[PDB]
């Protein structure tokens, strides 16, 4: 009576990886409600000087 | 490890510490012919392979 995340398919080819960044772990919401919604997200990404 | 497989690490993204090689009176020489041994935490590198 939960829902648990099991395909983690977006990476393949584990090659030479270079520098990686983690956060501290945590548990998201993870279930799926109805009606109308509640929240919206922003990301802006830019790449100027690296 | 050995000279027929020499292992090699990456180092990045973290704020060295020269002035602990500098003076440490344990290894036999430093004699390293690159750059000036002194004032090395001035000048800053992108990656630094170990
Ligand atoms: C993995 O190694 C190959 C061969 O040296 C290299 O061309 C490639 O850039 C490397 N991948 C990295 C560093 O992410």
């Amino acid at each position: 009576k939960s829902w648990m995340e099991s395909e983690f398919r977006v990476y393949s080819s584990a090659n030479n990886c270079t520098f990686e960044y983690v956060s501290q772990p945590f548990l998201m919401d993870l279930e799926g409600k109805q009606g109308n919604f509640k929240n919206l997200r922003e990301f802006v990404f830019k790449n100027i000087d690296g | 490890a050995s000279v027929y497989a020499w292992n090699r690490k990456r180092i990045s993204n973290c704020v060295a510490d020269y002035s602990v090689l500098y003076n440490s009176a344990s290894f036999s020489t430093f004699k390293c012919y690159g750059v000036s041994p002194t004032k090395l935490n001035d000048l800053c590198f992108t990656n630094v392979y170990a």
